[PDB]
RNA sequence: UAUCCGGUAAAGCGAAUGAUUAGAGGUCUUGGGGCCGAAACGAUCUCAACCUAUUCUCAAACUUUAAAUGGGUAAGAAGCC
RNA sequence: GAAACCUCCCGUGGAGCAGAAGGGCAAAAGCUCGCUUGAUCUUGAUUUUCAGUACGAAUACAGACCGUGAAAGCGGGGCCU
RNA sequence: GUCUACGGCCAUACCACCCUGAACGCGCCCGAUCUCGUCUGAUCUCGGAAGCUAAGCAGGGUCGGGCCUGGUUAGUACUUGGAUGGGAGACCGCCUGGGAAUACCGGGUGCUGUAGGCUU
């Protein structure tokens, strides 16, 4: 019988870091555009490094922030390409969880010889009511304790909300 | 595991920040040139209409600076306004103009200024300022305190210190964030400011929900259909209540008494409470471990 | 030879004390001098405009000049063999007033009380101060117990 | 090769430390400031043999390292292997300096020649823990560790328990308390204070 | 007699910075070498750095502290009311 | 993958602020944007080196003409040396 | 008793976890038509008032860390002035006045100004 301690989703993001920067990455940032329906942000890299070929200040990913029922939804989606199975290891301790999608098609997208096949990265910020004291600018301050997620309590609410195994190793 | 960030140490070196810096509340940046004077004006005060808008409330307060704590000349609060005539919509623009209005005309009240400087009557929403007249006491003048506000176009805050001006305070402003000013062209209307000012854009929000879904209004307008508060009705409502601050300002509190004095809290607890109470729990352990 | 250069040897002068760094808490500022003034200059590392120099640093002197946002401010600066009382202009974030010159108001003060008073009556008091006199004349009682006696305690190696 | 010990004697400089400064150090000849079964627990060796200073001086790095193994080579064959702990416990951290002469005067500041230990009077140099059995072997140790050393340095057995702090009149009684705690070669003194779920990992 | 100024002596390093000894404890990390292992945070040691309490010993160009001696002012008619 | 991008937590500043070092600095003095030319015109006063001359460098004002900000303000080069 | 708005001094006010909060507040909270601003109504801006003290906030708690303040350390370390004092030196003792700092052990754990609530 709790009012609002109702873990809830507060945001999901999504982030396809391509690495290359110019044409790879316009056409990657047209995927989640079709996916979430919002124009993305590219990011660009903090530092050169002459392993993966990028340089200071280039664009090497592309990534977005969806929040509400349309995050539920892309969640959603994301859960069933992935059969809604994580690990122990997917959740940080935190109490939020991730997963890779090998294939944006396998969501339901359709493949073009040109804007190919981008695997993507889904991470999901589980919250509460009453976390945004963090984020606001005035009388702000820091989420109790008795409040704060922990990794088991995110788990259960996975294995509770989309039927989740979690399995173990 | 790592290493422990807040050690000894990190608490033995640690600083804090002053404690209304803590609780999220004074910007000591700003503070310093709002509030201090030029020291060759000497003990003059310099005011500051401070304004902050609470999640039910708006709060206008006229004050100047000493170094006991600012001292305050005045107050208006939004939840007074119930007398004059708005019943509902306490922290929205046109409420926040009332409030503003509200501090003026109690202030000038004070000074005996209440009929030097009438101020703006008609409302017409343009850049008003008050000239002192000369052969008479000059026109009071404050600064307006935004705290920690984004100043955008159209803030609350700007409600306030229309009314302020209207009411008959000497404050400098510009109309480049009252709600009108546009972005893209850089000239400012001031018939969208009066009806801002006048609840207008309430208004046509309650008109367009009730056309589209009953349900939604009934809703979002719960306490705007409670006291009977229609589209309609609005302008008029806020023009009376104008009025009617112009009227009578004074504030005459409420005689509060007849009060029991009894500790709703828990007070702090004694030494030799707490000497024993770790003497109980040293007994306690040991005669519980002396069992199994 | 030395460096001329201005802020030599400052480095603990002009550095704010431990878990004191940061905002110049108010009354600071919002605090006034008028003209005649006893205040004495002591430089800060957070303002860095209107400083003094290290020189008139701990030296007080009084206010000449008061400007808007500070204090000129006459302070006498030995120089070898000359004393010289001159003019300087620094910001009011190193100054305070000096309280040296309260106690003795605080004593005119009592005086002007005392010499009102005491004039209808007739019995003149005594309005000069005077040094603490040797301790006067009277008995210790050794009630009951006896001196405690104190030899002297005998030596030997610790560490 | 290097100056005669007479030459660097009294604690005359301020002290140089090797630093951002002083560079190019020569590293010490001590080394290995503690020998002996160091792995030993407090209760079993409390005697705590010292040789202190009556002089404010400098001591090599040098000398400091000769005594040591003068010491333990008597310790050794005298009692036994793992029958003792020895502590120096001074480091040589000032580094001493040297203008050399193949310009005369000119521009004369020194290279770092080596470093020293400066000691001040009534300062311990060594100190051997051992048994209560073993004490006049202790004492000519750090009798024969003295000719090592110039100046003038008493050897005095303390009234601690080994090397801990605590007087050895009452260290036994204060492990009954458990106001000390055995904690390798030392003890952990446990006051009242902190938490008490402290005090419950004890008396259980 | 009031009142400011100070960062030297000393002291400190279970307080920062830098130095530095030792054992307790710790698969934190991870390793490089082992021994018993096909291999296994398996067992057993080990030495690397890191960390949890302790511990040895230091600083002209470090310091939380902090003297003595010391430098300002002030102690009235150019003042009070 | 030890290093790419994203996200949550801790983080008294252990970063950064052209350069030596010292000081100073966290809803900044750091970073990122928006608008700018106060790095403009003009009297004296003062400080620092000092002989208490110059130079340079600086401090407080005052008069103009601007900038910016809702405003209080800040700004006549570079946080200070 | 206690809160809100603006505060002064800035840890006796910080941090950690734990408990309790009547009324009024303060909040979280529900929305994006308009103002305003975002990749994103998360923040920011704006219009609200169905829920709830879970959190923030307050008050308390902890043989809590930390800070503040006493003791001890110690008349010890240091030190002004003195001697045809000692000592081969290094250094030390006396006279004359001044006099600290850890470890260790106690106690304390925000005070308060202006304006306005609530407990009628
Ligand atoms: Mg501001
Ligand atoms: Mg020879
Ligand atoms: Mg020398
Ligand atoms: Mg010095
Ligand atoms: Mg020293
Ligand atoms: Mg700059
Ligand atoms: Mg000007
Ligand atoms: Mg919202
Ligand atoms: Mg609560
Ligand atoms: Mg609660
Ligand atoms: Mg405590």
């Amino acid at each position: 019988e709790n009012p609002m301690r109702e873990l809830r989703i507060r945001k999901l993001c999504l982030n396809i870091c391509v690495g290359e920067s110019g044409d790879r990455l316009t056409r990657a940032a047209k995927v989640l555009e079709q996916l979430t329906g919002q124009t993305p942000v590219f990011s660009k890299a903090r530092y050169t490094v002459r392993s993966f070929g990028i340089r200071r200040n280039e664009k090497i990913a592309v990534h977005c922030t969806v929040r509400g029922a349309k995050a539920e939804e892309i969640l959603e989606k994301g859960l069933k390409v992935r059969e809604y199975e994580l690990r122990k290891n997917n959740f940080s301790d935190t109490g939020n969880f991730g997963f890779g999608i090998q294939e944006h098609i396998d969501l339901g997208i359709k493949y073009d010889p040109s804007i190919g096949i981008y695997g993507l990265d889904f991470y999901v910020v589980l919250g509460r009511p009453g976390f945004s004291i963090a984020d606001k600018k005035r009388r702000t301050g820091c989420i109790g304790a008795k409040h704060r997620i922990s990794k088991e309590e995110a788990m259960r609410w996975f294995q509770q909300k989309y039927d989740g195994i979690i399995l173990p190793g | 595991f790592v290493k422990v960030v807040k050690n000894k140490a990190y608490f033995k070196r640690y600083q804090v920040k002053f404690r209304r810096r803590r609780e999220g509340k004074t910007d000591y940046y700003a503070r310093k040139r709002l509030v201090i004077q030029d020291k060759n004006k000497y003990n003059t005060p310099k005011y500051r209409m401070i304004v902050r808008v609470t999640n039910r409330d708006i709060i206008c307060q006229i004050a100047y600076a000493r170094i006991e704590g600012d001292m305050i000349v005045c107050a208006a609060y939004a939840h007074e306004l119930p007398k004059y005539g708005v019943k509902v919509g306490l922290t929205n623009y046109a409420a926040a103009y009332c409030t503003g209005l509200l501090l003026a005309r109690r202030l000038l009240n004070r000074f005996g200024m209440d009929k030097i400087y009438e101020g703006q009557v008609e409302v017409t929403g343009d850049e008003y300022n008050v000239e002192s007249i000369d052969g008479q006491p000059g026109a009071f003048t404050c600064y307006l305190d935004a705290g920690l506000a984004r100043t955008t176009t159209g803030n609350k805050v700007f409600g306030a210190l229309k009314g302020a001006v209207d009411g008959g305070l000497s404050i400098p402003h510009s109309t480049k964030r009252f709600p009108g000013y546009d972005s893209e062209s850089k000239e400012f209307n001031a018939e969208v400011h009066r009806k801002h000012i006048m609840g207008q854009n309430v208004a046509d929000y309650m008109r367009y929900l009730m056309e589209e879904d009953e349900d939604a209004y009934k809703k979002q307008f719960s306490q705007y259909i409670k006291n009977n508060v229609t589209p309609d009705m609005m302008e008029e409502m806020y023009k009376k209540a104008h009025a009617a601050i112009r009227e009578n300002p004074v504030y005459e509190k409420k005689p509060k008494r007849e009060v029991k004095k009894k500790r709703w809290n828990r007070p702090k607890m004694s030494l030799a409470q707490k000497k024993d109470r770790v003497a109980q729990k040293k007994a306690s352990f040991l005669r519980a471990q002396e069992r199994a | 030879t030395n460096t001329k250069g201005k802020r030599r040897g400052t480095r603990y002068m002009f550095s704010r004390p431990f878990r004191k760094h940061g905002v110049v808490p108010l009354a600071t500022y919002m605090r006034i001098y008028k003209k005649g003034d006893i205040v004495d200059i002591k430089g800060m590392g957070t303002v860095q405009k209107g400083m003094p120099h290290k020189c008139y640093h701990g030296k007080t002197g009084r206010v000449y000049n008061v400007t808007q946002h500070a204090v000129g401010i006459v302070v006498n600066k030995q120089v070898k063999g000359k004393i010289l009382a001159k003019r300087i202009n620094v910001r009011i974030e190193h100054i305070k007033h000096s309280k040296s010159r309260d106690s003795f108001l605080k004593r005119v003060k009592e005086n002007d009380q005392k010499k009102k008073e005491a004039k209808e009556k007739g019995t003149w008091v005594q309005l000069k101060r005077q040094p603490a006199p040797p301790r006067e004349a009277h008995f210790v009682r050794t009630n009951g117990k006896e001196p405690e006696l104190l030899e002297p305690i005998p030596y030997e190696f610790m560490a | 090769g290097r100056r005669p010990a007479r030459c660097y004697r009294y604690c005359k400089n301020k002290p140089y430390p090797k630093s951002r400064f002083c560079r190019g150090v020569p590293d010490a000849k001590i080394r290995i400031f503690d020998l002996g079964r160091k792995k030993a627990k407090v209760d079993e060796f409390p005697l705590c043999g010292h040789m202190v200073s009556d002089e404010y001086e400098q001591l090599s790095s040098e000398a400091l390292e000769a005594a040591r193994i003068c010491a333990n080579k008597y310790m050794v064959k005298s009692c036994g292997k793992d029958g003792f702990h020895i502590r120096v416990r001074l480091h040589p951290f000032h580094v001493i300096r040297i203008n050399k002469m193949l310009t005369g005067m000119r521009g004369a500041f020194g290279k770092p020649q080596g470093t020293v230990a400066r000691v001040h009077i009534g300062q311990v140099i060594m100190s051997i823990r051992t048994k209560l059995q073993n004490k006049e072997h202790v004492v000519e140790a750090l009798r024969r560790a003295k000719f090592k050393f110039p100046g003038r340095q008493k050897i005095h057995i303390s009234k601690k328990w080994g090397f801990t702090k605590f007087n050895a009149d009452e260290f036994e009684d204060m492990v009954a308390e458990k106001r000390l705690i055995p904690d390798g070669c030392g003890v952990k003194y446990i006051p009242n204070r902190g938490p008490l779920d402290k005090w419950r990992a004890l008396h259980s």
